[PDB]
């Protein structure tokens, strides 16, 4: 029933006596049980792909069959875990081996098989008809998340003849007996799923609810809807780590799945050392972020197939967590590396190249992968709802954006947050080049603004035109100097500078400017536009703007200092203070005109 | 001196504008075309070797 | 301590060795046995030609009862009637002992210092398993190269991987020799060691390396793996694996801060293209194999500090761009895998500047973790930026000098013009045997900075300006 090796060639192996094997089964080739997958079947012999190094193999070694394609186990215990590209626990492996290597031919359960979990029955009873995707019990996973639900895997129906009652169990105790034509069906606290097949869902919806990150510029001018895609350039000096950290700590999501898809290694060490120290404070300083995140690490040494399947694994995990009714936020690291791995695999298979040497799959693969994102209502009885929002990170070949990867990604995604290094030295620490970055979810977000903040769109637009006008104005200012410019032009210029240095720039470490909520930013841009338009109106009827600036230097300083105002104090008393400041500015301008 | 400076600056400014607005686009389009052709050749060479 | 039980268990067990005479065809650098029994991929074999000469090889493929051996030292003189092929029964292994230091090894690891055998303390598989990422940490402290233009502006934190790009006809080898000779830690040594593996080099360069390392005493801190140009290519691809394996053993089983150098990778790329042509894998981009990314990653990414052990490791691969273009695949991949790069300009070399390094394109991403207090003085990070900015300004100032005279230039422009020449002629220009500590280089940089008025050095913090600008 086993298979004897018949040939070997680097990473290529040919089995024998293989009858009754699918085209993508998994096989435990070798005495050490190296993992592999069948590719081509020709009668009895079948080509096999290996992951580890094949040195030392010998003809006649038995070959086994797993019985499924590449799959990932899902269940309680994912949180606080650090995984390889192919669902391999690294902490447990290191502890078990006591070495500092990944000893080839090592197999340990993806999830711990010893920790006892306290299960609580759901809402069904014996003899009740059931359908796939229906919740039938919860589990307390952490103080942060305590409602880790238990589903019935899709493609499974029937009636339940026995359900275990409350108690404490491990992951190897059948807690349900679904009866069908064959009553063989048993179920435990976990199950598996092929990675390459998208999870079934009742129906997709239209994402409209905004995703707020806590930054000012992001949600002010280039918002991302909670459920959509986005892209940000990958550079060394840009310092994207700030964006990822802020998204992890201050966003309104409920589960983060960071994916390292091939890095220099040392960067992986840095991020792994850093994450367990980031702290969030909601209803008290809930110490870790690891209690809300699972991380997939893939250094360059990792096997090519593992380095390639990383994003598929991550997105599958995200979809699983979405179907529980929670909100998820995937974050890739370098899609360029994933494309590199895909091209390397294609080349090793010896297939026809395409544009710039890449294969022909890239377009379709990326399109499908991105389409896997979105917002939908889960598949089950309770009718919960979730959402997924991928955040890609494209790195170029050598800076140029002519590569197919960048073109396809930009064509697919909807939001781009351009980062510039030049701002780094000037320390606009949120280093967003406002002349390039853009968003396309405004048309939907207006249907939320009107319900909550009707004036937001006109204000954000107004500052968009203000910034464009100021940057254009400076061009001719250099040519002819400010001398030949009217007072209105100088007003535009200086208000643009004030906005640049207050509204956009953000320390990110001060207790007050670390995390700016929505209403606070609402008040800020309202106040800034009011100041500018009131000043220009006052100048319109006739007045030397120099004298006006001399009179209202205090008002300008007050509006600037309003940014230093500490939020998290009343969250409506702040609104009262902002109203007081606005009225004070109005009456000060009125008196100044006199 | 005023007349000479005026004419000199006019000439140099127009020359700079002409260079920027004509030469660089013309040469970089050719760069892209050459890159495309040299990428094309290897494709058929690889096909032949594969055959 | 129980390692003795394992050593004896697999130690005192002799096994026989087959011997074949069924050579049944040959194709260039290959050889095709016919009726092998239970072959084993990637074995080691010892051919015996009819004249009594002896060679070696390593299988590549196995059909049903067949092997395809490739011989290291060519294939001429073999025969299909009298040659006898002897199998080994286990892959290539290296003899490892603490006392490599001082000795010189050939490409395959046979000592060539006219000394006794290694007296191995153990045996190992050359290509070990990858490091577990979860058990890895960040660089922290600095390594003292002794070169002014490197340490001051491109410090190397232990655990980094900084390649040194260079052109064909440049003195990169001399720079590498000087670096290996002057390396060491910083004391604001009983823990330092170097591995210096050279692949694909002339005879003159090898002799110069040996003679210089002999009479300069550095030999007993190093262990060279020389491989001349006329030696088999397979041995070439093998050599870096041996060097990395021995360095890893030392670092992570004796807790020694070690530094490794390679002195070339283009010739490694050539040796690699040669393989997969013996096989029928069609050529990839620019003729190179497509899958070089994986194996180059394997070579490089056995570096960095480790969680538990106190040891460490560092790499300085040396490339050679064919026609001085970064677009070539080799430098592209190396930059992709490694952190920052060090350039070597041709023009500076033409002007007699040694080491002919240009700093404008240079970069080291882990600097920020290298400099600091205790680990070094407090003013390194500011002087670095200041000097970089002023050099960049001086270049363009010299450019404009020819077009707009000299008087129209601002006072800043004249000062920068003078500073550029002074910097080039004094700071970077370092004697072949002039060794400088980081402190001395910092002092010289301060001396050069003293050209400008105190106020104008904007990028430097006022605190440092007040503290050190005096005198």
């Amino acid at each position: 029933e086993y298979g004897a090796i018949y040939s070997v060639s680097g990473p290529v192996v040919i089995a024998e006596n293989m009858i009754g094997c699918a085209m993508y089964e998994l096989v435990k080739v070798g005495h050490d049980n190296l993992v592999g997958e069948v590719i081509r079947i020709d009668g009895d012999k079948a080509t096999i792909q290996v992951y580890e190094e094949t040195a030392g193999l010998t003809v006649g070694d038995p070959v086994l069959r797993t019985g499924k394609p590449l799959s990932v186990e899902l269940g309680p215990g994912l949180m606080e875990t650090i995984y390889d590209g192919i669902q391999r626990p690294l902490k447990a492996i290191k502890e078990e081996s006591q070495s500092i290597y990944i000893p080839r031919g090592i197999d340990t359960p993806a999830l711990d098989r010893t920790i006892k979990w306290q299960f609580t029955p759901g809402k069904f009873q014996v003899g009740d008809h059931i359908s796939g995707g229906d919740i039938y019990g919860s589990v307390f996973e952490n103080s942060l998340i305590s409602s880790h639900k238990i589903l019935l895997p899709p493609r499974s129906r029937g009636t339940i003849t026995w359900i275990a009652p409350a108690g404490e169990y491990t992951l190897d105790e059948k807690i349900l007996e679904v009866e069908f034509d064959g009553k063989k069906s048993d179920f435990t606290l976990y199950h598996t799923w092929p990675v390459r097949v998208p999870r079934p869902v009742t129906e997709k919806l239209s994402a409209d609810y905004p995703l707020l990150t806590g930054q000012r510029v992001l949600d002010a001018l280039f918002p991302c809807v909670q459920g959509g895609t986005t892209c940000i350039p990958g550079a060394f000096g840009c310092g994207k780590t700030v964006i990822s950290q802020s998204l992890s700590k201050y966003s309104n999501s409920d589960a983060i799945i960071y994916v390292g898809c091939g890095e220099r290694g040392n960067e992986m060490a840095e991020v792994l050392m850093e994450f367990p120290e980031l702290y969030t404070e909601m209803s008290g300083t809930k110490e870790p972020i690891m209690k809300r995140t699972t991380l997939v690490a893939n250094t360059s040494n990792m096997p090519v197939a593992a380095r390639e399947a990383s994003i598929y694994t991550g997105i599958t995990l995200a979809e699983y967590f979405r179907d529980q009714g929670k909100n998820v936020s995937m974050i890739a690291d370098s899609s360029s590396r994933w494309a590199e791995a895909l091209r390397e695999i294609s080349g090793r298979l010896g297939e026809m190249p395409a544009d710039q040497g890449f294969p022909a799959y890239l377009g379709a693969k990326l399109a499908s992968f991105y389409e896997r994102a979105g917002k939908a209502v889960a598949l089950g009885s309770p009718d919960r709802t979730g959402s997924v929002s991928i955040v890609a990170a494209v790195s170029p070949a050598g800076g140029d954006f002519s590569d197919p990867v960048t073109t396809a990604t930009l064509g697919i995604t909807q939001v781009f947050w351009g980062l510039d290094k030049k701002l780094a030295q000037r320390k606009h620490f949120p280093s967003i080049n406002t002349s390039v970055s853009y968003s396309k979810y405004t048309n939907v977000l207006n249907k939320f603004y009107d319900s909550n903040y009707p004036e937001f769109p006109v204000l954000r637009d107004r500052m968009k035109e203000i910034l464009s006008n100021a940057e254009e104005l400076e061009q001719v200012v250099q040519l002819v100097g400010k001398s030949a410019l009217s007072d209105s032009d100088k007003i535009t210029l200086d208000v643009a500078t004030l906005i640049k240095e207050d509204f956009l720039q953000q320390n990110g470490y001060s207790t007050y400017d670390a995390f700016c909520p929505i209403w606070k930013t609402f008040d800020m841009m309202r106040a800034f536009i009011s100041y500018h338009d009131e000043a220009q109106k006052a100048v319109a009827n006739g007045a030397n703007w120099s004298k006006l600036a001399d009179s209202t230097g205090d008002v300008k300083h007050a509006v600037s200092s309003s940014k230093f105002f500490e939020p998290s104090r009343g969250e409506k008393e702040v609104h009262g203070e902002f109203e007081k400041l606005l009225s004070t500015m109005q009456e000060r301008f009125a008196e100044s005109t006199d | 001196a005023f007349i000479i400076l005026d004419e000199v600056i006019k000439v140099t400014n127009r020359r700079v504008n002409a260079i920027e607005h004509v030469i660089i686009p013309r040469t970089e389009n050719t760069i892209a075309y050459i890159n495309s052709e040299l990428d094309e050749l290897d494709r058929e060479e690889f096909y032949r070797l594969k055959k | 301590f129980a390692i003795n039980k394992k050593a004896v268990e697999q130690g005192f067990n002799v096994k026989p060795r087959l011997n074949y005479n069924t050579v049944s065809g040959v194709n260039g650098p290959l050889v095709i046995l016919e009726k092998v029994k239970f072959p084993r991929y990637n074995e080691i074999v010892n051919l015996t030609l009819p004249d009594g000469t002896v060679r070696q090889g390593q299988v590549l493929e196995i059909r049903g009862d067949r092997a395809i051996v490739q011989v290291f030292e060519g294939t001429s003189g073999i025969d299909v009637k009298k040659t006898t092929v002897e199998f080994t029964g286990e892959s290539l292994r290296i003899p490892v002992s603490e006392d490599m230091l001082g000795r010189i090894f050939d490409g395959s690891g046979r000592p060539i210092d006219n000394g006794p055998k290694v007296f191995a303390e153990d045996y190992l598989d050359i290509n070990g398993s990858p490091i577990n990422p979860y058990a890895r940490i960040y660089p922290e402290e600095m390594i003292s190269t002794g070169v002014s233009a490197i340490d001051t502006m491109n410090s190397i934190a232990r655990g980094q991987k900084i390649p040194i790009f260079s052109a064909s006809g440049l003195p990169h080898n001399e720079i590498a020799a000087q670096i290996c000779r002057q390396a060491g830690l910083v004391r604001p040594e009983e823990n330092f060691s170097i591995v210096f593996a050279a692949m694909g080099v002339n005879l003159e360069t090898a002799r110069f390396f040996k003679q210089d390392f002999e009479e300069n005493g550095s030999l007993e801190r190093t262990s060279l793996f020389l491989n001349l140009a006329n030696d088999p290519t397979i041995e070439r691809i093998i050599t870096p694996r041996l060097a990395l394996t021995t360095a890893e053993y030392l670092a992570y089983q004796t807790e020694r801060h070690v530094l490794t150098i390679l002195t070339d990778m283009s010739s490694y790329a050539d040796a690699l293209r040669e393989v997969s042509a013996a096989r029928e894998e069609v050529p990839g981009r620019r003729g190179y194999p497509g899958y070089m990314y994986t194996d180059l990653s394997t070579i490089y990414e056995r570096a960095g500090r480790v969680e538990g052990r106190n040891g460490s490791i560092t790499q300085i691969p040396i490339l050679t761009m064919p026609n001085d273009d970064i677009t070539h695949p080799i430098p592209d991949l190396t930059g992709y895998i490694t952190e920052g790069q060090i350039f070597v300009d041709r023009q500076l070399h033409n002007k007699g500047i040694y080491p002919p390094i240009n700093v404008l394109p240079s970069l080291s991403r882990l600097m920020k973790s290298a400099i600091g207090e205790g680990m070094t003085r407090k003013d390194h990070g500011d002087v670095s930026n200041q000097l970089y900015a002023k050099y960049a300004i001086g270049k363009d100032a010299a450019a404009m000098k020819a077009v707009v005279g000299e008087e129209a230039l601002s006072i800043e422009d004249k000062l920068s013009l003078e500073f550029l020449e002074k910097f080039e002629k004094t700071f970077i220009t370092q004697g072949a045997y002039e060794d400088r500590t980081v402190f001395e280089s910092l002092d010289q940089a301060w001396s050069l900075l003293r050209i400008y008025p105190k106020e104008m050095l904007n990028r430097i913090s006022p605190k440092i300006l007040d503290e050190f600008y005096d005198r």
